[PDB]
DNA sequence: TTTTTTT
């Protein structure tokens, strides 16, 4: 989550829905309107790295961060279900860091608890994967296709060091 | 048992007819098709005289029947002018 | 907007730092994205001017407590965002030329940018520089690998003919088998004319 | 016998444990891998079991098929020791094993071959369903209502008559629930036309397959199948009995960038001549004819596709008709990365059944004789190309192509017709077969890619330098029909152009080479 | 960089290798390097030369594990078994892990590096099989790795004990695990207030 | 047994621990009281969140889905028993008290690996409960089943009834009931079915293709039957997508009895489905906030100008046709007269224009504007087919493109290439609002009509009628008559050009510049 | 195409293999000469082609071109 | 964190390495001119082993001199920091870090700051929201052997303490929890880096 | 078997 992390870099330029709690003029390049100005409950997804700023300060805060789809209940309940079958990679590569980010912004155990199971048991199913080494599988390329792109760094760190340590033993 | 091959001076006399040919069809068509048609009649007429090498006889002939095939197409339309024009170059000897 | 540049531009640089880390041998850098850099550049100018134009209104003094205040500070957010994303793949790209530098330098120039090129060399003069006083006694561009085999056989991966050695004159002939120590062989294995005997 | 039977298990699963491929034991280590990824099953090479403990294979070739359970049962408990800590059963292993010996024909096969193991190849024309073989049951006796287990191997039992807690004469009945199932798929294998004599059909088998082995391959595919030839008697001359090939292994003959592989896309994108050299490339003994070679190019690329939020939506294909253009179609059936190649005949019809223009889906479709056909008349092929879309309904979003030598013309997008130097070369080359350049599948590729990576959309400028244009145009014909169509057409043509390059937006010099390969139009 | 992203996290099984060649082990000389009181000298910086010059032929001594194996490569030198290297001891280590399987055997932190390089190199000096010893070490690698598994599944993020696990295991463990555990102990970090 | 009925008071419990199912059930029974009393019974079905389950006792979510047949009929029964205790059950009947009707349970959201698809679905999950999503296809016409042949021994004054049980119809296991009635009683006196009395539960079983998307290529989709009783009987049709929430249940021999000489034939497998879940993928959802807001905007000065303003947004110069289009969307008042006159409910709008002029964009937006709407295009479209259709099934009818969506609209692109004859067999629908054929379907669809000039251009100096290709008649039939045409103007050019560049312009909010897309 | 089961019988064209096979009439039978000049496949003739085509189904006429006496392509005509 | 660099040790070993080439070459000068030169290659390998470990502990240094030169820029600035730079440093490697801070100041500069504004030119401000110093991470894990006391009595230890079971311990904390536990003398054990400091300056754990 | 009608 460095300041020259190009995934953190990449995972506040993603935007969050929101409602804003002021009315600003001269702000309609947000609106992406030229001369409207802002107005006081207009609901616009706006970066991450702006709107947790936004959220933040305002005294009455500037806007109000709307929940995204990715924190919607109902991806909570899938998870729940089978933290593996979920393609975390589809809604959203940088999914973790995100919740990371939004249980920075608002405290929430119970979040925090689920994303911590989804992460063990996709974690156990990717140390199996990457165990498994070459003496691409499509059942591989599935669960990597579900994994998010943090979670296939790992992997491939992970699999990589499996497979030197491997050769290393199997080779003088 | 045998098996024809094309003579190479033969066939560079038979190329620069192939081009001449070609170039006689847009007078009055002919095909780099027809030229290997005209190669493998050469290599017919070195089976007809059970030749494992292909003559310039057999070049010549086989120039002289794909021009055939080609007077024989538009017969009556381009026959006269191409037999004018292929007198020299269906047969190479 | 103005920060989608800067984000292209670090996408590209985590790319080819997957890239880099996939390779163990290093390949020839992806070319300095020197378009995405200037369009940044060019945004950060007219962030520039947009700024002065704000402090311009301040002066006018209409609602420049607080909307020119929060104009002015979305401005230096957006050209902090772009400057952090230039700079990360700056970086990025300077540490791949450092890390070759130590690979060949210390035993692609239309990739890299002048002053990327400059800064290589720079890089490998303070490498030799570093060898060349205290600590010299050992090689530092010598290779990292634990000195596992005292002696290994060594044969050319290609004919370079006469070769130097501690005390010897060894011809490289194609296909010619030695019998020698490897801190010898190693600076002919890292020239890569000899290869596994 | 029986201890015999145990005895040959333990000795499967002594040879598993004390077989190291190099030292290390593969087959310990496969199971183990098996097992992480969770594959109850476990494949053995032939030749590295027998490479010296042929007494081993020499059983299995004795008896086969009453072998396998017992290599079975040997891999289910090694697995179960390696796996499951003692003081602290497992579902049941394939078996999975390749001849790697010389196959037999199909034919060659005979009464004798049964009943012993098999290496052949061949196309199989269909793969049947999944079918659950009981691998367990409980079968409950009715008039004592006591349950007997039963549990069946597929090589080579049935229901008990006596009751045995006997009150009944067939008393016994299957629990469904407590019997455990294994998916078994029928496989029917043609012999390959080199294997089956001339002037003859190949000859087809009836093959099985089972749990992992089931679904491994697909219909039309060649393969070489491991597996015994046995026999059976199916329930529809006398004594003649149905041959099938119990399989124990199967071996396909028919058979995403990496750091490296990516960088040569990039490489391609970054050419700033790729467009010429892709025209180029292009029907290359052709002389000339470059604006065929560009609009083939424009029509591989294709107009970005869009779709309104009303629900309009621009078409996504660039059209191509033309008016040596044989060769030209052959070249782009196959450098586009989907294509049908045809002279209209398909009987099938080009857009119908599915026919050739929607089998083909973006890339570029080509007829080899498109006003020669006349079936599939143009009357659908108006709505299919014009709409993309065809009481039946077919999705059409292909880029047309059609060789030759109204409303169709207004449909396309372009339209067009069809050195004695090009001819020496090209006999030259001829001959020696007879006594910029990139290669065929690496242009399909990068063209695949930049269709999947980019979707040009149109500059200011190029709009609207595009609209200046378009006005030009329509007074001039005014003053002398164009329309609409056709300008979308030109954007489409424009946002190809763009695409190659990769550009996030078109351009005006994307727009004036739209406009100058219209002129053609 | 100067240091291998991979070498960032972990130590190399190179590495791992060079620091148990670093250990010293028992060897029979078959050279007279002691002089009788009636010449070339080893005058080592970092190890003791005078065990190097006072070896005897058939007198067993102790010197660092690599200088053992760069006598061995000739014939002057016979290493010595370690005592916990045989068939006994293996299969002792073999049912205290299966009395105990939630306490690893004690077992040399190098066990499996130091049995890997005798198989490569000391096979000859056994005087057990070396087949029935590398069996036994297999047997012992996956009783280990089914107890990692285990603790793995017993995973907690304030601390982790791993008293008998081989320093092969730790290293191989440690970016997985290292992993893991810093992402749940960040989880709890953002859900503490 | 009495692992079943530790498992009937653990739903017990797990009804305690979630209120609102006990509620659900007893409200179903009141529901059902107040209903009979008025007179339309809600069946006897409980569907629960299958993460309600695993909340009460995860062990016993994992337990139906490991083996429904043990835990799910307990669990059934226990809810059966909470539903009697809950309900006054006043003046109960007694072919009700016979019908002794369960208390259905099924499980909702959550499913992971339970939830599949026909292709995915595997002989592990027989036995096991299951989710299974897929294209219906092939579903069985109703057939009444038997819970049992109730019967009535003569002149004994006893009704001895006889129960009957089905393997597809009972997650458990259980040797096939006779399903004859007896000839005589057990007391010896002969024995008369009682019907009425005998209770029957319609039965079907519906096969479901994979979705024809998630069909692999050079591959048919897997379909996998589905259970269905009482209100999950005829739930859903083939061609529509369903979700099921079923057993998948191993059945037969499969080969292994000694009549299949073969063994080849697989155990049968049947998905039991709990309940079936019709899916979109339609139809807009009305809340009293929209409803406050819609209220508001009747409030303002031109509410007309401002749906229509809205409907078609993006499309440039067909704002006039907007508005008829709004028009067409309320349809007017439809009225039936006590002399049995028709008044249409549906308005018919045809507009002419050159190709490319967007007016059939503007019908294609409006098809999308409709939440349910017909597309047809003209050379493409026949008359006879949009009033009815046959098809050779005895020869079963079907509903033609214009009685389909017999109430909404229907949008028909080149309507002016639609032939005449077809424009008449339209003309029974447009003023008749019934077609004819000798089976008559109901044809009083909205015809919303994108047409061309005959000529291709249309021409001032020709009149509209001459230069639509419909006769003065249909022109009549229709509603409103458009002349929507391309034209070339040079401030319209510019402002046309960009609006195709705004559209350009336009960025998906998931995608930046340079990335394509998924007053 | 017949029943055997389904079996196929090898058409006429295939059956006449690297021996010159015979035409005559030159128009479905052409089409399988045409596809079979352009393919180099009628499944391949792998056999030279010998024309006895009576021109336009009557006795010859010399104005009419070889292209109009039996129909067929010019680069079958070429071949 | 970079170790304080321990220049008697450091000096010490390369004069020993220093005299060991010398006497190695001497005797090559020797053999030239008993005789074996199994001894000289013993000496060799081992001096080649000392020189390569020596010099990747400078690499590693220097890697992390680079790391945070921010933050070293930040502690030479800043008096309050308890060690001085040239301290922490030895006297090449503070030459290296000031050289090489300088350099890429002046190109990061040169690129981009002349165009920045003022206020926002500082390159190792903490005025961004990601401090732009970069400083090692006290709390990160890392594995650790406790070593015991350095001295042999381990009740002449203050830190090694009576555990259950008879075993010597260590208390140790973990500030973010405020957990207490007790890591026994020998034994290996995860901590986050910070609490492991304390030991490891008192050299009672030895960092794997 | 005999319309019916889609290919």
């Amino acid at each position: 989550m460095g300041y020259y992390d190009i995934d953190d870099v990449l995972a506040d330029g993603t935007e969050f829905p929101c409602k804003f709690q002021y009315d600003i003029p001269g702000l309609g390049y947000l609106e992406n309107n030229p001369g409207r100005p802002i107005t006081k409950n207009t609901k616009l997804s706006l970066p991450l790295w702006l709107a947790r700023i936004l959220a933040i300060v305002g005294p009455v805060p500037f806007v109000e961060l709307l929940p995204p789809d990715m924190f919607s209940t109902k991806v909570m309940n899938a998870i729940k279900t089978d933290p593996v079958a979920l393609d975390l990679h589809s809604i959203n590569s940088h999914f973790f860091s995100l919740a990371i980010k939004w249980i920075m912004l608002f405290s929430e155990k119970e979040l925090a608890n689920v994303v911590s199971e989804l992460l063990l048991q996709r974690a156990q199913e990717l140390n199996h994967h990457a165990s498994s080494l070459s003496i691409t599988n499509i059942a591989t390329s599935t669960f990597l296709l579900k994994l998010e792109e943090m979670e296939k760094e790992i992997y491939k760190k992970s699999h990589e060091s499996y497979k030197d340590t491997k050769r290393w033993m199997f080779k003088k | 048992k045998i098996y024809p091959k094309l003579h190479q001076m033969d066939m560079d006399k038979v190329s620069r007819v192939y081009a001449d040919l070609r170039r006689e069809s847009i007078s009055t068509p002919i095909t780099v098709r027809h030229l290997e048609s005209i190669l493998r009649i050469a290599e017919s007429f070195a089976k007809m005289r059970l030749s494992e090498f292909v003559s310039s006889y057999d070049l010549d002939r086989a120039i002289k029947v794909v021009v055939d095939s080609f007077v024989d197409a538009q017969k009556v339309s381009v026959r006269r002018q191409l037999r004018r024009s292929f007198a020299i170059y269906t047969l190479g000897h | 907007m103005y920060g989608d540049l800067g984000n292209k531009l670090v996408l590209e640089a985590k790319r080819t730092k997957q890239l880099y880390a996939r390779s163990n041998q290093d390949v020839n850098l992806p070319m300095y994205h020197e378009d995405i850099i200037r369009n940044i550049l060019k945004e950060v100018s007219n962030l520039r001017k947009n700024t002065e134009y704000l402090k311009e209104q301040q002066q006018l003094g209409m609602l420049d407590d607080k909307v020119a205040k929060c104009q002015y500070f979305v401005t230096l957010l957006c050209m902090e965002r772009n400057k952090r994303c230039l700079l990360a793949y700056q970086r990025l790209r300077t540490d791949i030329l450092d890390s070759m530098a130590w690979n060949n330098n210390g035993l692609d120039t239309n990739n890299l940018s002048h002053q990327e090129q400059e800064y290589l060399k720079e890089y490998c003069d303070l490498i030799t520089d570093l060898k060349s006083g205290d600590l010299v006694d050992i090689d530092l561009s010598g290779s990292l690998v634990p000195p596992s085999d005292v002696f290994i056989d060594v044969r050319v991966l290609k004919d370079a003919g006469e070769i130097q050695t501690e005390y010897g004159v060894f011809n490289l002939i194609k296909d010619s088998q030695f019998f020698v120590r490897q801190s010898d062989v190693e600076r002919l294995i890292q020239q890569g004319y000899l290869q596994k005997i | 016998n029986d201890d015999d039977n145990t005895e040959i298990i333990k000795s499967f699963k002594n040879f598993i444990l004390e077989f190291r491929l190099d030292s290390q034991f593969i087959y310990r280590d496969q199971l183990r891998n098996n097992i992480l990824v969770k594959n109850y099953s476990l494949t053995v090479n032939m030749e590295h079991l027998i490479g010296y403990n042929e007494d081993i294979y020499k059983k299995l070739s004795d008896e086969p098929s009453d072998i396998i359970p017992l290599f079975e049962t040997a891999i289910t408990q090694v697995a179960k020791r390696i796996s499951i800590l003692s003081r602290a059963s497992l579902p049941t292993f394939q078996l999975i094993l390749n001849s790697n010996a010389n196959q037999i024909p199909l034919r060659d096969l005979d009464s004798e071959h049964v009943s012993k193991i098999v290496r052949l190849s061949g196309i199989i024309i269909s793969t049947s369903v999944l079918s659950s073989r009981a691998t367990y049951l409980s079968i409950m006796c009715r008039n004592c209502r006591h349950t007997t287990s039963i549990t069946i191997n597929n090589f080579n039992v049935s229901l008990p008559r006596s009751c045995l807690s006997n009150c009944g004469p067939d008393p016994y009945i299957i629990i469904h629930e407590s019997s455990k199932f294994i998916d078994q798929q029928f496989l029917k294998l043609q012999e390959i036309p080199e294997l089956v004599p001339v002037g003859e059909m190949p000859r087809n088998l009836t093959m099985t397959c089972d749990r992992y082995l089931t679904n491994k391959v697909i219909p039309g595919t060649r393969v070489t199948i491991v597996g015994i030839y046995s026999i059976y008697n199916s329930k529809n001359g006398v004594a003649i009995r149905t041959p099938y090939i119990k399989i124990l292994g199967i071996q396909s003959d028919v058979e995403m960038f990496t750091e490296e592989e990516e960088e040569e896309f990039l490489q391609l994108s970054r050419n700033p001549k790729l467009y010429e050299i892709l025209t180029n490339s292009i029907a290359p003994s052709i002389f000339g004819n470059e604006d065929i070679k560009k609009a083939i190019v424009c029509l591989l690329m294709g107009g970005s596709k869009k779709i309104l939020p009303d629900g309009m939506r621009l078409r996504g294909d660039i059209n191509v008709l033309l008016l040596a253009k044989s060769q030209l179609l052959k070249f782009v059936e196959k450098v586009s990365p989907i294509a049908v190649y045809t002279s209209g005949k398909g009987a099938a019809g080009l857009t119908a059944e599915g026919g050739a223009m929607v089998l083909a889906d973006g890339g570029v479709v080509c007829i080899d004789e498109f006003d020669k056909m006349r079936d599939e008349d143009r009357v659908a092929i108006h709505e299919a190309m014009e709409q993309q879309t065809i009481t039946t309904v077919l999705n059409s979003r292909t880029s047309v192509l059609a060789a030759a030598n109204t409303t169709i013309l207004s449909r396309f997008d372009m339209i067009f017709i069809v050195n004695e130097e090009r001819d020496i070369s090209i006999a030259n080359h001829v001959i020696n077969i007879h006594t910029s350049e990139i290669s065929i599948e690496k242009m399909k590729r990068y063209i695949t890619y930049c269709r999947l990576k980019c979707a040009p959309r149109l500059s200011p400028q190029a709009a609207e330098k595009l609209s200046s244009n378009f006005v030009t145009i329509r007074k001039q014909l005014l003053i002398n029909p164009i329309t609409i169509r056709q300008l979308e057409a030109i954007i489409r043509i424009t946002e190809s152009l763009a695409k190659l390059e990769l550009s996030p937006i078109a351009q005006e010099r994307h727009v004036d080479e739209a406009i100058r390969l219209f002129q053609a139009s | 960089m100067s240091l291998p992203a991979h070498l960032q996290q972990t130590f190399s099984p190179e590495e791992i290798q060079f620091i148990v060649e670093n250990e010293p082990i028992k060897i029979f000389p078959r050279i007279t390097t002691r002089q009788k009181i009636r010449h070339t000298r080893w005058q080592l910086i970092t190890t003791d030369d005078k065990a190097l010059n006072n070896m005897v032929a058939m007198r067993s001594t102790e010197v660092v594990l690599w200088i053992a194996l760069l006598l061995k490569q000739q014939s002057k030198c016979s290493i010595v078994a370690p005592q916990w290297l045989t068939t006994k001891e293996l299969d002792r280590k073999i049912q205290y892990e299966k009395t105990h399987p939630d306490r690893f055997s004690e077992l040399p932190w190098n066990w499996l590096v130091l049995a890997r390089i005798l198989f490569n190199k000391a096979k000859d000096d056994f005087h057990d099989p070396i087949h029935e010893l590398r069996g036994k070490i297999q047997d012992l690698r996956e009783i280990r790795q089914i107890k990692v598994l285990k603790g793995l599944k017993y995973l907690n993020e304030s601390h982790l004990q791993l008293d008998n696990l081989s320093l092969l295991e730790i290293n191989e463990l440690r970016p997985f695990i290292t992993e893991i555990m810093d992402k749940l102990r960040e989880i709890h970090t953002a859900s503490l207030t | 047994d009495a692992v079943f009925g530790d498992r009937v008071r653990r739903f017990q419990e797990f009804l305690d621990t979630f209120t609102s199912y006990r509620d659900s059930v007893r409200s179903i029974q009141v529901y059902n009281s107040n209903n009979a009393a008025n007179y339309n019974i809600l069946p006897h079905r409980i569907i629960i969140s299958l993460d309600d389950l695993r909340e009460f006792d995860r062990s016993f979510w994992s337990g139906i889905l490991v083996e429904p047949a043990y835990f799910i009929p307990p669990a059934e029964k226990a809810l059966t028993d909470l539903a009697d205790s809950m309900d006054d059950v006043p003046h109960p009947n007694a072919s009700a008290v016979s019908s002794r009707h369960p208390w259905k349970l099924s499980f909702k959201g959550s499913f992971g690996a339970h939830a599949l698809s026909p292709r995915t679905l595997t002989a592990q999950h027989l036995n096991k409960l299951v989710s299974v999503e897929g294209i219906v296809t092939k579903t069985s016409l109703v057939r009444p089943k038997l819970i049992r042949s109730v019967h009535y021994a003569a002149k004994t004054g006893r009704f001895h009834y006889r129960d009957y049980t089905d393997a597809t119809t009972t997650l458990t296991t259980r040797i096939p009931t006779p399903a004859i009635y007896p000839t005589e009683d057990t007391e010896g006196n002969k024995l008369t079915t009682e019907y009425g009395y005998s209770t029957f539960i319609d039965h079907q079983r519906i096969t479901v293709q994979e979705m024809p998307e998630m069909a692999p290529a050079g591959q048919l989709p897997r379909s996998i039957d589905v259970i269905l009783d009482d209100d999950l009987v005829d739930k859903t049709k083939p061609g529509d997508r369903v979700n099921v929430v079923g057993v998948f249940k191993s059945l037969g021999a499969g080969g292994m009895n000694q009549s299949n000489s073969n063994t080849l034939i697989g155990f049968k497998t049947l998905i039991l489905g709990n309940t079936v879940y019709p899916l979109h993928a339609a139809r807009q959802m009305l809340t009293d906030f929209d409803i406050r807001n819609i209220n508001k905007l009747s409030k303002k000065k031109d509410i007309f100008d401002i749906l229509s303003q809205s409907l078609a947004p993006s499309i440039y110069g067909h704002d006039h046709i907007k508005k008829a289009i709004l028009l067409m969307l309320m349809g007017g008042v439809e009225k039936n007269l006590e002399n049995g006159s028709h008044l249409r409910g549906d308005i018919n709008i045809l507009m002419v224009g050159d190709p490319s002029t967007a007016k059939s964009q503007l019908l294609r937006f409006v098809l999308n504007t409709a939440s349910l709407a017909i597309a047809t295009t003209g050379r493409g479209s026949s008359g006879v087919g949009l009033t009815a259709a046959v098809t050779t099934d005895e020869r079963r009818l079907e509903a033609g493109a214009m009685v389909l969506a017999d109430r909404g609209v229907v949008c028909i692109d080149e309507f002016d290439k639609m032939t005449d004859v077809d424009r008449v067999a339209i003309h029974e629908v447009m003023e008749q609002q019934t077609v004819t054929i000798h089976t008559t379907l109901n044809a009083r669809c909205s015809v919303i009509a994108a047409a061309n000039p005959v000529f291709g251009q249309y021409d001032v100096n020709r009149d509209p009628h001459q230069n639509i290709a419909l006769p003065d008649s249909l022109l009549s039939r229709f509603d409103l008559l458009f002349v929507v045409t391309d034209d070339i103007n040079e401030i319209r050019d510019r402002s046309i050009s960009e609006h195709v560049l705004r559209t350009h312009r336009y960025l998906p909010p998931g995608y930046l510049e340079g990335e394509p897309v998924r007053p | 195409v017949r029943k055997d089961e389904w079996t196929l019988e090898g058409g006429a064209l295939v059956l006449a293999d690297k021996g010159v096979c015979l035409i005559d009439e030159f128009d479905q039978d052409r089409t399988s000469i045409h596809e079979a000049m352009e393919q180099q496949s009628i499944l391949q003739a792998r056999c030279s082609i010998i024309a006895a085509a009576n021109p336009n189904g009557g006795r010859y006429n010399s104005t009419l071109p070889l292209a109009q006496n039996v129909s067929l392509t010019e680069p079958i005509l070429s071949r | 964190e970079l170790l304080p660099y321990p220049h008697q040790l450091m000096k010490r070993l390369l004069n020993r390495i220093s005299m060991q080439s010398q006497l190695i070459e001497n005797i090559s000068m020797g053999f030239l001119d008993n005789e074996s030169k199994l001894p000289l290659l013993c000496m060799e390998t081992e001096l080649e082993r000392l020189k390569f470990v020596i010099r990747s502990y400078i690499r590693c240094r220097l890697s992390k001199i680079d790391k945070f030169s921010l933050y070293l820029r930040q502690l030479n600035e800043d008096e309050n920091s308890l060690i001085s730079l040239t301290d922490l440093l030895s006297k090449d490697e503070i030459k290296y870090h000031d050289t090489h801070s300088l350099i890429w100041l002046k190109l990061v500069n040169d690129s981009i700051l002349k165009y920045m504004p003022e206020e926002l030119q500082a390159i190792n401000d903490t005025e961004g929201s990601v401090n732009m110093i970069d400083e090692p991470d006290w709390n990160k894990f890392v594995f650790i052997h406790v070593n015991g006391p350095p001295d042999g009595k381990w009740n002449e230890d203050p830190l090694l303490q009576e555990n259950e079971f008879g075993k010597p311990c260590y208390t140790v904390t973990i500030p973010d929890l405020k957990e207490e536990v007790e890591l026994t003398i020998g034994s290996i054990y995860v901590m986050r880096y910070e609490v492991i400091r304390d030991l490891l300056r008192d050299d009672k754990v030895a960092l794997i």
